[PDB]
């Protein structure tokens, strides 16, 4: 075949800066006609990818002038000037010169943002899953940066029950922030053995629910 | 043998120079219409393949493009009209001048263009030749320049738009131009090649037809028909090979068109896909360069016809330049006025301009004053007639001079001379004119008073009173409707009205009656005092009144003096005087029912080759659709490859199907015409001579039928199905595939195709021959020329050439005018229809812009609808014009079937009749009357009777045609009488057999006629359908001293004789014909003019062939000189139907009568 | 504009057979090359098939040929992909895609149609509400949750107020654990709406015809 690599993976670009994303083919991409097809595709969180620039140096009707693409032979690169939050996703370097068409790995673009402490919030369980035998309590660690953060649950103060189902999220396009969910599930027997519960983030930002019904 | 180019257009004035320059420019602008059209089309295809994609302003772009097409269409309308008309008017004016001028020079030419240069060949060197120049410098040179233009414009466009593909389409261009050149030659004049195979056979067909009576009389149908069949199979082979070659040529043209499509698209898609070119850039460059490369092949027949043109104009111009030493358009000879009549001959010699080897005359010297009359006696052919000619300066002496009235004629004018002199020749002839004009021929101011005066003078006033239309009866041709008396009397009267001064007569009383001869002579004598006279006669009645009597020996006048001069000499004239004192028919397919496998494969290949055009329409529309749709490079590549391959395969199938259709329909056609000519001929030799006499049934009409019928029926059987089935496949599939792809556009554009179809047919006729060239109007002008041409020397002394020169011009004026108008009429129709093609790309495509703009169809849908009906109607026209006419051919087949089914009254092949065992050889005639079926009013014999016995040598003698040709066809059954009774041994020949009669007895004709075979053949021909012995030939061939001349000539019994007796003389042939029926061994002997052309010392060995074989046979000898008749047993002299006498010879001598004179010509 | 909408995906047993369809409106469907592309749950695209503009030509990679078959119907503007003998590696989200003149390969996509291929049993969700005890507001914004848990296959829709509110929502993706997906969402509402306008947590399962609009309360 022909396998297309993309050397950068994690880009930390700041609003107003530049970005350079390579695509280093393995065989040499040249069609019988003499044209070289290598397009770039963008996928913004939770949408179908959209065509950026076709051939080698062109722009689909409806793109900014900051997007540049130059190179020759098996080496191709993409550059972005003045990164704006409206530009955040995963970039794929498609190529159509040889009879198996192959996308590329993909580059993640993480725009830099000021550090922020997550506004933690615990959630008490409904009696419905309680009646059925389940405990539905979660802790939405909202609006933080950098991307990585952990979450700890202190069961009535001493029992730090880290038994949840972590659900990572993607950088919020609007404000360039993150989030995550930590759903603590345990069989309802040991749950009601405790009345309060104190969830935090890692200084810990606290919150609690101390009631089995209201 | 060619005349230069500058000296080619010499009969053109200032107006003709303006007709040539403007026609050339007009043709140079009309030839740049196709290449320019491909420049607009390749531009409109880039519009249609960019809109709808992003229907905005697409309609507006199409209207602007439509204007361009109507502009090119109008330019081509005007330029085509001018080019065709102006070039046909410049050649229509010149050719007419050249006709008049050539004919003006042909008339005023010194005698000696009939012996040196044959005359019929002169008619083929005039009419035909003139037509060849016309076709040469005429419209063709227009066509040339146009095609040249389409060359250069083509390649110029090819190099301006994009050149990378023009070098490629040019790399193969020699082969393209060569196929085009070859095809162009086979397209033009493709109907003037059908006399190559019927040329060698035409001779044999003409030869048997020339003497049908001899073949029936001698039995010899069989071998003649067999020779015919052989000739046939040869012509058939040549025809098949030409059909194969014509169809291979067109097939190769189409194969190359299609393979060039294949290559152009296979490479142009690489170019297009690499972003370099567009699809409009490829369509323009490819179409334009291809059109250029074929339209340089269209320009080969122009150089071919120009070379022919000058190659004939050479000989014409060399006739027109030829100024004879003696003529009458020099006007230099003095005109004498004091005329008294002084004939002075001093040492006048002559050698024939026809044959210089023999001087039949060896010097003469005589003097004749005015009124002095001299008679001239000698044998027929002693230079009497030719000397009467040389009197009028019809020739000049080889040594010496002739003078008149003191001075000689070698310096003075001849017109006044050849006018004031009257001369009635041996046989004076008269033309297709009126008796008023017949007499008026001498000069101009001859009034009706003079006409009536002359008819009184020559006793020529009687047929006025007895025959109606008294002054305007149209005499027959050569003097036919008249009789000898009327002819001679109008002759002497006419020779009198010219106000003669010296009157010279030749055999003045050959056929004149008792009273008629006397009145002719006296009417002549009353004009013998103020005018000299010199007479020649064989009747000594019209000699006595002469002042002197002369004797011709070796054309010399040796005996001279009055009556008593030679009457005291006791010489030759003395010896003379002392011895004297429907419905149409449709069953023609039941003629060619037997060759059905041919027609089955033929219809099949016709269908395939007629459906190949919609296939091309679909493939082309789809191969442009490949580029309008939105695909990847790889899908466009694969579909382009597959469609190029389908183009190539279509080309190969086109080649094969064309060759096959040609082979099979050509072979069916040839088998048909072969069989048909065979049967026509076979059924022709069964009809009686009473069918074969009619001059509305002539040999020329029959020869035209043999060849023409072949052509026509072959056409109206095979080509009809070829054409109908090609056209049905073609337009049926085109229309039906179009109706389902868009009906809106097809309904509009199906109201045009009548004119595109018609446009193709009119062009095709213009492209090859079909220039109308009406010759029926030309024939009338030609007929007048043929008359004067037959006897130019005889007429010139009448000086009437003026009144025939004008009889040319005033006649040529009708068609000329007409032809002028026509070179306008055609010039518009052609032009108009060509314009119509250029207008279609404006109508259809405009409507297309509408529909594509309301999504009622697609672009490739318009391309498929247009390409499959417009090009389809073009193909329908070009195909329906490349085949013979129908109604003509149907009438020809109608007449051929009319004759095939024939059944003669009396069949020569039928065995019926009487086949008796014995015979003695007796013939008896009784009250037998005999009449033609065409000539009932004129009688020949009036119910005569005879009695001839075995061994009895009948003797009969008469003048020139009193009924001796009658009795021949009565015994060998060419004729049937309505009255009388004939008893051959009491057994009627009207009951007896007609073929069994012929194996029994054998006769001899007037003259021997012969074959293109060996001498052994004709002599053995005398008996057929039985084992002939070589020794029986050497028996009679030696018996008649005729083998003596056979063993000496190399290939003694194996020399292929010349045609009809050119390799020998008569005395050699007069032996072998009597010897022909000698080997027959009949029981009845018959001869007729057996001493006609034979040596007095061979008339013994030819008559001895009778005497020792006279035995057993009813011997009936007929000759002219009584040398062989005086030994014939019974003498039956005749006179106009009544049996003048019959019986023993001394019954004819003791009672003296018309025979007492008939043996008194030159007895010793 | 150019609107492509596909449908036809759901849980399938290996060796099975399925037929996706993609209906297109807003252009001249009978003129454009069309491709099918696939995104596996590691989020790494892969070409899967192509078909030219008339249906003649068709191209598959070297690891799908024989099983998949792509075809089109220009009369109704439909594009079908019939897959046979599915494997465990063909579990992925399947996009339609158009082709663009000037030779760019995937101009205008559609939305996915998830096609899970395994040996499991389709089931409905277990929808539940979430809210603080006695509903204590924390300011001008009040946090409300929801928790959908225990279902199979993955495509599940979560909405609120059926198309009205989108201001402070925070929904998080599921994490497979023993053939059961749990997917959690949140809200943010002002103090002046929640006690006046109660909030509903709508949930629907396509694979089980479920539709449970849970009204959320303290
Ligand atoms: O109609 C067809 C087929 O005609 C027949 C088909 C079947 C049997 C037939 N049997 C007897 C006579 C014609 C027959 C022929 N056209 C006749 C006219 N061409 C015209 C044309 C005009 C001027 C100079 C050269 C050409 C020749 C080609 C051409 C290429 C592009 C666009 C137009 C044309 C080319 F540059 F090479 C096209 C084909
Ligand atoms: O038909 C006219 C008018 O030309 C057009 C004018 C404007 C638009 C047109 N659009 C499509 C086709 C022709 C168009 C041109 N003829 C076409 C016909 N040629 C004749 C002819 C005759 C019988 C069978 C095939 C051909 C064709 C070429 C050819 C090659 C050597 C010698 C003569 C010819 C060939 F063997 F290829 C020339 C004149
Ligand atoms: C005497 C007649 C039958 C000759 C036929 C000539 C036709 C083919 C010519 C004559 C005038 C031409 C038209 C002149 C002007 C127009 C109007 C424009 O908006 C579109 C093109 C259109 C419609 C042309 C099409 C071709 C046209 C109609
Ligand atoms: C005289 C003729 C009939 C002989 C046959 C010669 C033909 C087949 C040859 C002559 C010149 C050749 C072309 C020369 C140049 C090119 C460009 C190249 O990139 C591909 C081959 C191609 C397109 C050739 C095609 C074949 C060609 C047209
Ligand atoms: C015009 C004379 C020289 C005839 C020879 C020229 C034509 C018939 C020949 C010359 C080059 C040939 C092409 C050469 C190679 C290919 C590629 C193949 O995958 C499809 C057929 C195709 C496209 C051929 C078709 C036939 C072709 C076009
Ligand atoms: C004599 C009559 C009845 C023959 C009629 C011939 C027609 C019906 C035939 C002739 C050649 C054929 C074409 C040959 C090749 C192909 C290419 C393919 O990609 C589409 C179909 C198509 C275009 C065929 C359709 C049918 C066709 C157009
Ligand atoms: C519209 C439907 C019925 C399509 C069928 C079209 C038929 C009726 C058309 C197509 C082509 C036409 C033929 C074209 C040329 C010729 C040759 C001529 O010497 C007689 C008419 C004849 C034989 C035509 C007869 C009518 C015809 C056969
Ligand atoms: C003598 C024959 C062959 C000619 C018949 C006239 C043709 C040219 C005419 C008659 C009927 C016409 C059609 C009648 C109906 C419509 C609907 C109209 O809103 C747009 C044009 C359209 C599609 C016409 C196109 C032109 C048309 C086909
Ligand atoms: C049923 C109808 C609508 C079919 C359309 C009829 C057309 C295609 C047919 C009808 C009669 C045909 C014409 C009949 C007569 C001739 C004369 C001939 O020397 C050339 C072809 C030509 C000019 C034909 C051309 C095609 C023609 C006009
Ligand atoms: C008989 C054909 C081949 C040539 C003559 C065609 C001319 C006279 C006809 C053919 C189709 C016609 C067009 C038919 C429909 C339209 C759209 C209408 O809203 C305005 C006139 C317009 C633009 C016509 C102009 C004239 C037109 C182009």
């Amino acid at each position: 075949d022909v396998l297309m690599t993309q050397t950068p993976v994690s880009l930390s670009v700041s609003l107003g800066d530049q970005a350079s994303i390579s695509c280093r083919s393995s065989q040499s991409i040249v069609h019988s006609t003499g044209n070289t097809y290598l397009e770039w595709y963008l996928q913004k969180p939770g949408q179908s990818p959209k065509l950026l620039i076709y051939k080698i140096s062109n722009r689909f009707s409806g793109v900014p002038d900051r997007f540049s693409g130059s190179g020759s032979g098996t080496d191709f690169t993409l550059k972005i000037s003045r990164v704006e939050a409206e530009d955040l996703g995963v970039y794929y370097c498609f190529q159509a010169s040889h009879a198996p068409r192959t996308f590329g790995g993909g580059t993640k673009l993480e725009i830099k943002r000021a550090d922020a402490a997550p506004t933690v919030s615990i959630f008490p369980p409904s009696s419905e899953q309680l009646t059925s035998g389940g405990a539905s309590v979660v802790c939405f660690l909202n609006n933080f940066y950098p991307k990585d953060i952990n979450v700890k649950w202190k069961i009535d103060g001493s029992e730090r029950q880290n038994g949840v189902l972590n659900s990572w999220t993607d950088q919020d396009s609007k404000d360039s922030t993150y989030s995550m969910s930590s759903t603590l599930t345990l069989t309802k027997d040991e749950y009601e053995r405790h009345n309060s519960y104190t969830c935090e983030a890692t200084s810990p930002i606290v919150k609690s629910f101390n009631r089995n019904e209201c | 043998p060619t005349v230069s180019v500058f000296s080619m257009f010499r009969y053109s004035n200032w107006l003709d120079k303006l007709y040539m320059v403007v026609g050339t420019l007009a043709a140079i602008i009309h030839g740049a219409g196709l290449p320019l059209m491909m420049l607009v089309f390749g531009e409109m295809t880039d519009i249609f393949a960019n809109a709808g994609n992003l229907f905005m302003n697409l309609e507006e772009d199409m209207t602007r493009y439509a204007y361009y097409y109507s502009g090119i269409g109008a330019g081509v309308l005007v330029a085509a009209y001018i080019q065709v008309s102006f070039w046909c008017l410049a050649a229509g004016r010149q050719i007419h001048k050249i006709r008049k001028q050539f004919f003006h020079a042909i008339m005023r030419q010194e005698i000696g263009w009939f012996d040196v240069h044959d005359v019929g060949e002169l008619n083929t060197r005039l009419t035909d030749d003139v037509s060849k120049i016309n076709e040469g410098i005429g419209d063709k040179i227009g066509m040339f320049f146009q095609s040249m233009a389409t060359f250069f414009t083509g390649f110029i466009v090819g190099f301006t738009r994009g050149w990378k593909l023009t070098l490629v389409i040019l790399a193969i261009s020699p082969v393209l131009g060569l196929s085009a050149a070859v095809w162009a030659k086979i397209l033009s004049s493709f109907t003037d090649k059908e006399l190559l195979a019927y040329a060698k056979a035409g001779a044999v067909a003409e030869e048997v037809l020339a003497a049908i009576r001899t073949v029936i009389a001698f039995g010899g149908q069989k071998k003649e028909l067999e020779r015919y069949n052989k000739n046939l199979e040869e012509a058939k082979r040549i025809g098949i090979k030409k059909a194969i070659t014509a169809n291979i040529s067109i097939g190769a043209a189409f194969l190359l068109i299609y393979a060039s499509y294949a290559l152009a698209f296979w490479y142009g898609t690489t170019l297009v896909l690499s972003g370099e070119y567009s699809i409009g850039q490829v369509l323009t460059v490819f179409f334009s360069v291809l059109i250029g490369a074929f339209s340089v092949g269209q320009a080969s027949p122009s150089i071919e016809a120009f070379a022919n043109a000058r190659g004939a104009a050479y000989e014409i111009f060399k006739i027109i330049d030829n100024k004879p030493s003696i003529d009458s358009y020099s006007k230099s000879g003095h005109k004498p006025d004091n005329i008294k009549g002084n004939l002075e001959f001093r040492n006048v010699h002559f050698s024939y301009p026809s044959r210089k080897e023999v001087k039949i005359l060896k010097g003469l010297n005589l003097k004749v004053q005015s009124g002095q009359t001299v008679a001239l006696v000698g044998n027929s052919g002693c230079g009497k007639s030719t000397t009467v000619q040389l009197m009028q300066r019809l020739y000049d002496p080889t040594e010496g001079m002739v003078s008149v009235d003191g001075q000689d004629i070698r310096t003075i004018n001849v017109r006044f001379l050849r006018e004031i002199i009257g001369v009635v020749s041996q046989e004076p002839v008269l033309f297709a004119t009126t008796i008023a004009e017949n007499i008026r021929y001498g000069r101009e101011n001859v009034t009706m008073d003079e006409i009536e005066k002359a008819v009184k003078e020559a006793n020529a006033y009687d047929f006025i009173m007895k025959l109606p239309h008294k002054f305007d009866t149209l005499v027959g041709e050569r003097g036919a409707q008249l009789s000898g008396g009327q002819k001679q009397r109008i002759a002497i009267a006419r020779a009198l009205v010219r106000n003669p001064k010296i009157l010279l007569l030749d055999e003045a009383t050959s056929a004149l009656d008792t009273e008629s001869e006397a009145v002719v002579q006296v009417a002549l004598d009353k004009a013998r005092k103020g005018r000299t006279t010199i007479v020649i006669a064989h009747r000594l009645s019209t000699v006595r009144n002469a002042d002197v009597i002369a004797g011709f020996d070796d054309g010399v006048i040796v005996e001279k003096g009055n009556h008593d001069e030679l009457m005291k000499e006791k010489g030759i004239y003395f010896k003379l005087v002392t011895m004297q004192t429907p419905v149409s028919f449709w069953r023609i397919m039941k003629l060619n029912l037997t060759e059905w496998p041919y027609f089955v494969v033929g219809v099949f290949c016709a269908i395939i080759n007629g459906g190949l055009q919609p296939a091309f329409a679909i493939i082309f529309s789809k191969i442009i659709g490949v580029f309008t749709r939105i695909d990847d490079p790889e899908t466009k590549r694969q579909n382009s490859n597959l469609f190029s391959l389908l183009f190539l395969a279509l080309g190969i199938i086109s080649f094969i199907t064309f060759f096959l259709q040609g082979f099979t329909f050509g072979k069916a056609g040839e088998i048909l015409t072969k069989r048909l000519r065979y049967m026509v001929f076979r059924s022709m030799l069964r009809q009686d001579v009473s069918w074969f006499d009619d001059p509305k049934n002539t040999t020329g009409a029959l020869t035209t039928r043999l060849a023409n019928d072949a052509a026509q029926v072959k056409g109206a059987i095979g080509s009809r199905l070829a054409v109908i089935t090609q056209n049905i496949a073609n337009l049926g599939t085109g229309i039906i595939i179009s109706f389902i792809y868009g009906w809106q556009l097809t309904l509009l554009l199906l109201a045009i195709v009548p004119i595109i179809a018609i446009a193709g047919v009119v062009e095709m006729k213009m492209l090859s021959g079909q220039a109308l060239k009406d010759k029926k109007e030309l024939e009338g002008a030609g007929k007048i020329a043929t008359e004067a041409i037959e006897n130019f020397r005889t007429v010139v002394s009448l000086t009437q050439e003026q009144k025939f020169e004008h009889m040319y011009a005033q006649s040529l004026q009708v068609p000329y005018r007409n032809s002028l108008r026509k070179a306008h009429i055609f010039g518009i129709t052609f032009s108009f229809t060509q314009a119509m093609m250029y207008f279609s790309y404006a109508g259809c495509f405009r409507f297309g812009a509408y529909l594509v703009a309301h999504k009622l169809m697609s672009f490739e849908d318009v391309l498929l609808v247009f390409s499959a009906v417009v090009f389809g109607a073009m193909a329908v026209g070009q195909v329906s014009s490349f085949a013979p006419d129908y109604a003509k051919a149907k009438i020809s087949a109608a007449h051929i079937i009319m004759i095939i089914e024939k059944t003669p009254l009396i069949d020569s092949y039928s065995t019926e009749g009487l086949m008796p065992n014995t015979l003695e050889g007796n013939v008896t005639f009784g009250e037998v009357v005999f009449n033609y079926p065409t000539r009932p009013d004129i009688p020949v014999l009036q119910g005569l009777s005879l009695e001839v016995k075995k061994g009895q040598t009948l003797a009969l003698v008469g003048s020139s045609g009193c009924g001796k040709s009658t009795v021949v066809q009565l015994l060998e059954r060419f004729y049937d009488p309505l009255a009388g009774k004939v008893l051959l041994d009491g057994k009627e020949i009207k009951r007896l057999n007609v073929q069994w009669l012929r194996a029994h007895l054998g006769i001899v004709s007037q003259e021997p006629i012969l074959f293109d075979c060996s001498i052994a053949e004709n002599i053995a021909y005398g008996d057929n359908s039985r084992v002939v012995s070589q020794e029986e030939i050497v028996r009679a061939a030696k018996e008649a001293n005729i083998h003596a001349f056979i063993e000496s000539l190399p290939n003694k019994y194996s020399t292929k004789v010349g045609d009809k007796g050119t390799q020998l003389s008569g005395g050699q042939k007069q032996r072998i014909a009597i010897a022909r029926a000698l080997v027959r061994q009949p029981h009845i002997l018959l001869l007729d003019e057996a001493t006609s052309a034979l040596d007095t010392e061979s008339e013994k060995v030819v008559q001895e062939a009778l005497d020792k074989a006279r035995e057993g046979r009813t011997c009936i000898v007929i000759a002219h000189r009584l040398s062989t008749i005086q030994n014939a047993d019974l003498i039956v002299v005749f006179q106009n139907g009544r049996v003048k006498e019959h019986g023993t010879h001394q019954q004819l001598l003791a009672q003296k009568g018309i025979y007492f004179s008939m043996v008194s010509v030159q007895a010793g | 504009e150019v609107i492509l909408v596909e449908s036809g995906g759901g849980l399938v047993k290996p060796g099975g057979s399925l037929k996706l369809s993609c209906a297109a409106s807003g252009f001249t469907f009978s003129s454009y090359t069309m491709s099918w592309v696939r995104q596996t749950p590691e989020k790494r695209l892969e070409w899967v098939a192509t078909i030219s503009s008339g249906g003649g030509n068709t191209y598959y990679p070297d690891s799908v040929k024989g099983r998949f078959t792509i075809s089109r119907d220009n009369a109704k503007n439909n594009l079908y992909l019939q897959m046979s003998s599915l494997r465990s590696e063909d579990t992925a989200l399947y996009y339609c895609a158009r082709y663009y003149r000037y030779e760019a390969w995937f101009a205008s996509w559609g939305q996915g149609t998830l096609v899970t291929v395994s040996a499991a049993k389709t089931t409905a969700p277990s929808v539940y509400p979430l809210a603080p005890v006695c509903g204590d507001t924390t300011g001008s914004s009040v946090t409300l949750g929801c928790l959908v848990k225990g279902y199979f296959p993955e495509p599940v829709t979560l909405t609120w107020n059926s198309g009205s509110l989108s201001s402070g929502v925070h929904t998080f993706p599921a994490v497979l654990q023993s053939d059961l997906y749990t997917l959690s969402s949140s809200v943010t509402v002002t103090s002046s709406t929640w006690p006046s306008q109660s909030i509903t947590c709508n949930v629907a399962h396509p694979a089980s015809s479920t539709k449970v609009d849970k009204k959320i309360e303290p």
